[PDB]
């Protein structure tokens, strides 16, 4: 192991005798905010939502487009659009474009 | 908060109580009046539709006021009678002391008054009714007003008040040809905003009331549209979407 | 916590609903006034009114009596009501002496009116700062204004409403004796100092012109078209 | 809700007559529909449905 | 001592636009980078005594070595060291350690098995108060705010000049403000001034959120304010930036709960450190709120914040100047009349002024253009100017 | 209407353009960017300092020896004596043993409670040690006089005279209290406006105390582990016993002294309380005159408020004219202030304002001096720093006259 | 509770003992990790106290300025039963306490207490002595070689942080 690569805060393993660290380990993540990553999929689709092609094409424009392709961006000048928010009335949908996405 | 009383002053110098009823003026349903070359005419819709309410008088939303005067409603109940009741008493007053009708307009201020002194003293709240004026005088013929809660008045060509008023307000001005309406195109305008102003499709008859000024041989009659004309109006209406959407 | 009733002293001795009632003017359409040696002028905006709707009964100069008329600011329902009583006072100050209402006897009256509405609980302050102009000094031009608290003041040029601070400022650098020195100098000078505050086009601007031993004549559009077709042709000049 | 950390406020109105019908055939693809199941009568019975 | 640990930044290329000129400046910059590191790459490799005490001294350490705390000085060559368990050991103070250093509440360095006393921690610092320290300054300088002269001229009296030219104030015979306030509506350029002066400025920079001071156990909260400060004047010169302070600087008040009080605890140790007992030293404090009339009052009296910096909503020449700033990079079209939206109501702030430029630009994109054009500002304008409801009151006044 | 894009769309757009210096500008920034990060992490290093010695002054290879011969012993307490005698030590908290002296100690060396390490293995006492004498509670003292003097402190005339009567006077001369049999207050309370100057006045004493000077950090009294605030305040109190005529210094007594409810605080309300029995109650305190300090005094207990712990409450009000005045003077002693500056108009145009916004007005002037390249502050730069600073933070003013 | 077993066995051992435990709000907080060590020393308290055979040699003493704050089970039957109240002096409460504090000191026979204690509503026992003591002082400020009412009246005013003032308007 190298010291350059044992950065602060690295959550390293140290041998019982003599405490040498012979290993990185993965950074520690507070076991509640390791909950919030999204590791299944949900199962909803795009043609699942239905009557928002408006909204999902602007939605992708923030959350497809600024990522897929920053280069388009660097060339235009503009900063990349970084959130997006949802609101309406209830049951319309918010939720379903985020499982979709 | 700033709105204990209608008294009290908000910093930015605004009367939250005047705001208040001005805005609770949109629980009212929805009125209208378009003025027309030959005269002018108010469209009203009767929220309460039940089966087991009788119609006695026919006019719950349109008034008689003076023999060349009417003017619609929107608002509290009770604020609105009492308002009605002393519109009619200062026309009647005026007629007494001049021997001639009111000229409109004086009658919308003298009721503008009454509001403003009502949201200037304390111990009173704003009356939170606003109430369209139509009317006819020899100083400047057929005229439509609009009180609101805070006693501001104005003269309007065609106005919507209640549920809905900014989109038919906007409608109306998309619209409404200025100096070339008569008032069958009068009529035909109102039931057109009538009809998307409320969520209720089909526009029946029953649920709206339409009343009309007109100039008839130096009488000025205020007429109340009968259940058969209504119907009339719209069917025509009905027919004339047909037609729109043939290009369909 | 003082801010909550008119007749409640503040700790440093401030009357805080009648500061609050100013801001009520300070949210009201421009008025500009100057007096020339014979005229007074009372500058105005117009706000565009809707499409739909007449203009007639937007009336914001009112004559207070033949010969005096005010242009207000703030919330209309008060001013209307402030008009009325104006009125009613000169036409039973007139009865009770033969001599018509001098301007300052009605700003006078119109700052009493407002003093005592804002001198007690259950009496709202009159939201709207008047401008009273008049030559009733039977030779004399004077304007005052009446701010919402009940002060009034005599002013050469003062502005009200949206806007009165940038008014102020111009009318303070330009208001010279050489620039009042003729009715149309005048009239220019309300028009120029007006436009800095109301960026728009005709009928924007209503002006009211009062000359000695005359009557109001509002200016209809065409003339404030004349004015600022002149003012611009200065303004190529200075260029 | 300042144009830097929300730069796009997507709105979602209640869906209209051809969104609602779209709705219906999204939701009634694995369903088994008969013969004489017009879904533009029934969306035209929903006026303002929430989606 | 220990000076200024100012941020490290590469030299600012002047041409933007993608011209040779550019391409010149950014190679030679890359000529001297690739120069330092074959430079530091040959060091040791060209390379080929202290050695013989360097292992003695490593071997009579040895290997894991605890860091303690130091609780007493009893004898030259004898402490009282507390090892982390809270357990107290009479350890040997060994002869390779300065004297001078060891004094109590020191974090002492020990051997693993005799617990002798081997060396004396110097940085021992918080690892949440080391975060803060900003290395890499960020690239938005003061070229990249339009107008907020007025507050540039005031922030670059704090907490600029002093350091560079303090001999206006030495003559004078006052003491530079020390501290700077900046409040105003959201999106106003506030967080911006704090970004650029830590760009130019040379002293260390310190940020926090004023959410981050808060911690979750009863007395970590003032002990890691104080951490931070002493950071702070470790390196003499230092700025310390506390943006959303209104997240602890609320008024206080009676309040029923350990986690008020505790907040209200972590504003008073705030306040302490400011302007108490003891000099504050030569720490600067730059704070931001979208809400100043909700901070207490003593935070925010003179002495502690001595600039109250206002940041008002763009006026037409700023807003003029942020969209000159915003679009430099875009290749704008020829019938670009910015000066239709930069009229406005009353109510465009930068983050508009910007995400307007961003929402045209992607306009731009939709229909394949990477010119923009009028249509497409308007069209960005009304999409996302779409904040406040009604704000505004009805027809009332004339 | 609108139209997702292509992959062919994407690539002309990052094609058809600027593709002649755009590509090689944009690798030199990420190669530059990747050259930083190379010397960085080559470097990467940073050593950080520890305390070893200069060569010559260890320069030992006894130290060696030294490590091999002495060991560690444990610290603990006796907590009693038991009759060859027997010794109940206590190892902090490691556990309660029973141990013997080595013969190294004689008995007579060793009292019941005394402080004695102790051998990792066998627990024998091997050595006495001074009793405890906390690191925090030592480093809380002042030991450094602060450069601020009662000269400038103005406008407080009466407060600093009380201030002397509680503090300074009864340590000072006795006499005048004893002869008359009156017992000075022992603790003063500077309650006032944020910025008046309680602080200032608390450091003026502290430079002419001449005596023991305690500034109590309210940081370290909030402990973390339950039970420690109370006992940090019992050491500081045993540690202000110990010497003679000590002086207490309980900046911003708010931050612990809340009134009690029904966890809430809890443990800060304990810590409290224990202040509160050490200030009165059984086992009378002694010679320590406490000062607090409070710019909000209506949140403390009202067992910390009776004047039983704090006789004397000093209301540090804003300054008079005169007060103003005196501040003004004070402030721009230093500045190179014109001669012509009347400093009584300053005074009027600052209503209500502290101290400390006279000390703002003043470096607000000496900043608008600096400004335009002025080494001479006219009064017009203090009238403009006057509008800036108190002003800053017309039809109001028409009413006025 | 370790601590306060060994306080209850020291107060055993001696037979004739008293244990006043002041300020029993630290440990006598509403049931609600410190507060489960306190709560157990809280239970050690109330058995140590069950744990007495009936009118045994040894009397508890408690102290508190807040019984609200008190655990209810504290008070019980077998445990501190004897609410012993202390009310904010009366009267000749007050007057008392001034004479008791002022005895060390010079007073003017002149001095009326009762005049004092009518002017010194809702003020408690320590008040009153820091009123004594005040009063003192303040006398000494003149140069006062004995002390007079109108010095008490003045020593009243500042135990409160009061300061009086010819006013414009009360002549
Ligand atoms: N005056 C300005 N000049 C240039 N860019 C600006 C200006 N105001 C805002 N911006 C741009 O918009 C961003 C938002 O401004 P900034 O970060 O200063 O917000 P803020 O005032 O800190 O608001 P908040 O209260 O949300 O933190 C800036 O980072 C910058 O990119
Ligand atoms: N009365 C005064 N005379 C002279 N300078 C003063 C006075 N009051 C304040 N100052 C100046 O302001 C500085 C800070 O004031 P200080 O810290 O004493 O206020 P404070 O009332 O103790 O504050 P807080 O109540 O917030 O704890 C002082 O160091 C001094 O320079
Ligand atoms: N436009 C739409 N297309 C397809 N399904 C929809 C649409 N609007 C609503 N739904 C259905 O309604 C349900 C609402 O779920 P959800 O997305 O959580 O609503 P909301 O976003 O209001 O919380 C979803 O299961 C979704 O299938
Ligand atoms: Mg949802
Ligand atoms: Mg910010
Ligand atoms: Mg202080």
């Amino acid at each position: 192991i190298d010291i350059n690569d044992v950065t602060p805060n690295c959550r390293v393993a140290l041998r019982n005798d003599s405490y040498t660290l012979h290993k990185i380990l993965p950074n520690k993540v507070d076991p509640l905010v390791s909950l919030m990553m999204v590791e299944k999929v949900p199962d909803s689709t795009y043609e699942m939502i239905g009557g928002l092609d408006k909204q999902i094409k602007e939605i992708k424009e923030v959350i497809e487009l600024p990522v897929k392709h920053p280069e388009l961006f660097e060339a235009l000048g503009i900063a990349q659009p970084k959130g997006v928010l949802l609101y309406g009335p209830p049951g319309t949908g918010k939720t379903l474009l985020a499982r979709a996405v | 908060r700033y709105d204990s009383r209608t008294t009290i002053f908000s910093p930015e110098g605004r009367l939250y109580q005047v705001e208040y009823a001005m805005e609770a003026i949109g629980h009212a349903g929805t009125c209208l009046g378009i003025l027309a070359n030959d005269g002018v005419l108010l469209a009203a819709e009767r929220r309460n539709i039940h089966k087991l309410l009788d119609e006695v008088f026919f006019s719950e939303k349109i008034y008689k006021l003076n023999e060349d005067m009417a003017c619609s409603v929107a608002g509290i109940t009770s604020d609105a009678n009492v308002l009605t009741n002393e519109l009619r008493l200062i026309a009647q007053r005026y007629l007494l002391q001049y021997q001639e009708p009111i000229p409109c307009e004086q009658l919308v201020t003298a009721l503008c008054d009454i509001k403003q002194a009502y949201t200037q003293f304390g111990g009173k709240r704003p009356f939170g009714v606003s109430l369209l004026y139509i009317g006819w005088d020899k100083h400047y013929g057929f005229q439509l007003y609009q009180s609101d809660p805070s006693g501001n008045y104005g003269g309007w060509k065609a106005t919507c008040i209640g549920n809905n008023s900014a989109a038919a307000v906007s409608m109306l001005k998309q619209d409404y040809k200025e100096g070339e309406m008569t008032l069958k195109s009068a009529l035909a305008l109102a039931i057109k905003v009538l009809n998307k102003t409320m969520d209720v499709s089909k526009l029946s008859a029953e649920k709206v009331e339409i009343a009309t000024l007109t100039r008839e041989n130096g009488k000025t009659v205020i007429r109340v549209l009968k259940q058969k004309e209504v119907e009339q109006l719209i069917k025509k209406h009905e027919e004339e979407e047909a037609k729109a959407e043939r290009e369909k | 916590s003082y801010d909550r009733a008119i007749t409640v002293f503040s700790p440093d001795g401030h009357l805080f609903q009648v500061e609050y009632a100013q801001e009520a003017v300070k949210k009201g359409s421009t008025a500009v006034g100057v007096r020339g040696r014979d005229i007074v002028v009372l500058g105005v905006e117009k706000k565009s009114v809707a499409k739909l709707q007449d203009e007639r009964t937007v009336r914001k100069i009112c004559a207070l009596d033949d010969n005096v008329c005010m242009a207000f600011a703030g919330l209309t329902a008060d001013a209307r009501i402030v008009i009325n009583r104006a009125r009613v006072e000169c036409q039973s100050h007139r009865l009770t002496v033969e001599d018509p209402v001098t301007v300052e006897y009605i700003t006078r009256y119109i700052a009493s009116l407002k003093q005592r509405y804002t001198q007690s609980n259950g009496r709202r302050p009159f939201g709207i700062s008047a401008l009273i102009v008049g030559f009733d000094f039977d030779g004399t031009p004077r304007l005052y204004q009446t701010d919402p608290s009940g002060t009034y003041h005599a002013w050469k040029a003062n502005a009200i409403g949206r806007g009165a601070k940038s008014v102020r400022e111009f009318l303070e650098k330009n208001y010279t004796d050489e620039a009042i020195e003729t009715d149309d100098l005048t009239i220019k000078l309300v028009i120029k100092a007006l436009l800095e505050v109301v960026q728009s086009g005709g009928k924007n601007i209503e002006l009211a012109v009062m000359r000695r031993d005359q009557s109001l004549k509002i200016l209809n559009p065409e003339e404030i078209e004349k004015y600022v077709v002149e003012i611009e042709k200065e303004k190529e000049e200075n260029e | 809700l300042r144009p830097g950390r929300i730069d796009r406020k997507i709105e979602f109105p209640p869906p209209n007559e051809e969104a609602r019908l779209d709705i219906l055939k999204i939701h009634s693809r694995k369903m088994n529909l008969t013969r004489g199941i017009n879904l533009r009568k029934i969306a035209e019975l929903m006026p303002g449905a929430s989606g | 001592t220990k000076g200024p640990d100012a941020a490290s930044k590469l030299p600012l290329v002047t041409p933007h636009t993608q011209c040779r000129l550019k391409l010149l400046k950014l190679e030679r910059i890359k000529d001297y980078l690739l120069m330092e590191e074959e430079f530091i790459r040959n060091q040791e490799q060209m390379k080929p005594k202290q050695e013989e005490e360097r292992s003695k001294v490593d071997d009579l350490r040895g290997t894991p070595m605890s860091v303690g705390t130091l609780e007493e000085i009893i004898d030259d060559n004898h402490a009282i060291v507390s090892t982390s368990v809270g357990s107290e050991h009479y350890v040997s103070i060994l002869s390779f350690v300065d004297k001078d250093l060891l004094e109590p509440g020191c974090s002492v360095l020990l051997n693993h098995k005799v617990h002798a006393v081997i060396g004396v921690l110097m940085d021992d610092t918080d690892p949440l108060v080391t975060v803060m320290k900003v290395e890499k300054a960020p690239q938005e300088t003061y070229a990249d705010i339009g107008g907020l002269d007025n507050q540039i001229q005031e922030i670059k009296e704090s907490v600029e000049l002093p350091l560079t030219h303090p001999e206006y104030y030495e003559e004078m015979g006052i003491k530079p403000p020390k501290g700077v306030i900046l409040y105003g509506p959201p999106g106003t350029g506030k967080t911006l001034l704090a970004k650029a002066v830590a760009n130019q400025t040379s002293a260390t920079f310190l940020r926090v959120v004023g959410s981050e001071l808060i911690q979750k156990y009863l007395g970590d909260g003032p002990k890691l304010v104080r951490e931070l400060f002493r950071v702070a004047e470790e390196h003499a010169p230092s700025i310390v930036f506390i943006d959303e302070i209104d997240a602890i600087g609320t008024k206080r008040y009676d309040s029923n709960s350990g986690g008020e009080r505790e907040i209200q605890r972590t504003m008073l140790e705030l306040l302490n450190q400011l302007d108490g007992f003891d000099s504050r030293g030569d720490v600067k404090v730059i704070m931001a709120t979208n809400r100043i009339e909700t901070l207490d009052p003593a935070l925010i009296r003179p002495g502690r914040i001595d600039r109250k910096i206002e940041f008002p909503l763009p006026d037409e020449k700023t807003k003029k100047r942020i969209f000159q700033i915003h679009t430099s990079r875009m290749t704008l079209a020829d019938d670009v009349t910015l000066d239709d939206l930069i009229m406005a109501k009353d109510d465009l702030s930068g983050a508009d002024i910007k995400a307007i430029c961003t929402e045209a630009g992607l306009m731009a994109l939709r229909e394949r253009r990477m010119k923009v054009t009028n249509e497409d500002f308007k069209k960005s304008k009304e999409n996302v100017l779409y904040k406040k409801q009604e704000g505004t009151p009805e027809g009332l006044y004339l | 209407p609108i139209r997702a894009l292509d992959e062919g769309d994407i690539a002309l757009l990052k094609t058809y353009g600027q593709s002649t210096y755009s590509r090689q500008i944009k690798q030199v920034e990420d190669d530059i960017q990747q050259l930083l990060k190379k010397i960085n992490e080559l470097t990467g290093i940073k050593e950080s300092d520890t305390g070893l010695a200069p060569p010559a002054l260890w320069d030992l290879a006894a130290d060696k020896q030294t490590l091999q011969s002495e060991q560690p012993l444990q610290v603990a307490r006796c907590t009693k004596i038991i009759n060859d005698p027997k010794y109940i030590i206590n190892v902090k908290q490691f556990a309660k043993f029973v141990v013997d002296l080595s013969d190294q100690v004689a008995p007579t060396d060793i009292e019941e409670g005394m402080r004695v390490g102790v051998d990792r293995n066998k627990y024998q006492i091997h050595i006495p040690l001074p009793p405890k004498i906390d690191p925090t509670v030592t480093m809380m003292q002042v030991e450094e006089k602060p450069d601020v003097t009662y000269s400038d402190v103005g406008g407080c005339k009466e407060q600093i005279e009380k201030l002397r009567e509680v503090v300074e006077t009864p340590l000072l001369h006795p006499e005048r209290f004893v002869n008359l049999g009156i017992e000075p207050p022992k603790g003063v309370l500077l309650f006032g406006p944020p910025g008046t100057g309680k602080t200032l006045c608390a450091r003026a004493v502290a430079n002419r105390t001449d005596a023991c000077f305690i500034r109590v950090i309210g940081s370290e009294l909030v402990q973390k582990y339950v039970g420690e605030g109370a006992r940090m305040v019992r050491e500081l109190f045993e540690m202000a016993r110990t010497k003679k005529a000590c002086l207490i210094f309980f900046d911003e007594i708010d931050a612990i002294g809340g009134a009690r409810f029904d966890g809430g605080d809890n443990e800060v309300q304990r810590t409290m309380l224990e202040l509160i029995n050490q200030l009165d109650g059984f086992d009378p305190r002694g010679n320590i005159k406490v000062l607090m300090a409070t710019n909000r005094p209506d949140t403390l207990d009202p067992a910390l408020m009776r004047p039983g712990r704090l006789d004397r409450k000093i209301e540090f009000s804003l300054p008079d004219l005169e007060g103003r005045t005196h501040i003004f003077k004070i402030h721009a002693r230093s500045m190179s202030v014109e001669r012509d500056i009347r400093f009584e108009l300053l005074a009027r145009l600052c209503p209500n304002s502290t101290g400390a916004e006279i000390r703002s007005v003043c470096t607000e002037a000496g900043m608008f001096a600096i400004r335009a390249r002025r080494k001479i502050a006219t009064e017009k730069d203090f009238l403009e720093a006057v509008n800036k600073v108190i002003k800053s933070y017309t039809p109001r003013y028409m009413t006025y006259n | 509770a370790k601590l306060v077993r060994d306080a209850f066995a020291l107060a055993k051992e001696k037979a004739p003992s008293i244990i006043f435990i002041d300020e029993l709000d630290a440990i006598g907080t509403k049931r609600f990790a410190g507060d489960r060590e306190v709560q157990r020393t809280m239970l050690e308290l109330l058995n140590q106290l069950d744990g007495f055979q009936p009118n045994t040699q040894v009397k508890v003493i408690a102290a508190t300025n807040r019984v609200d704050i008190l655990d209810p089970a504290l008070l019980r039957s077998g445990r501190l039963d004897r609410k012993i109240e202390f009310p904010m002096p009366n009267e000749e409460a007050r007057a008392r306490i001034m004479q008791i504090h002022s005895r060390k000191m010079n007073v003017s026979p002149d001095v009326n207490y009762e005049e004092l204690a009518r002017c010194t509503d809702d003020f408690n026992g320590a008040q009153c002595k820091a009123v004594c003591v005040e009063a003192g002082m303040i006398a000494l400020r003149r140069g006062a070689t004995e002390l007079t009412h109108e010095d008490y009246m003045e020593g009243i005013l500042e135990v409160q942080a009061k300061k009086k003032a010819n006013l414009q308007y009360y002549a």
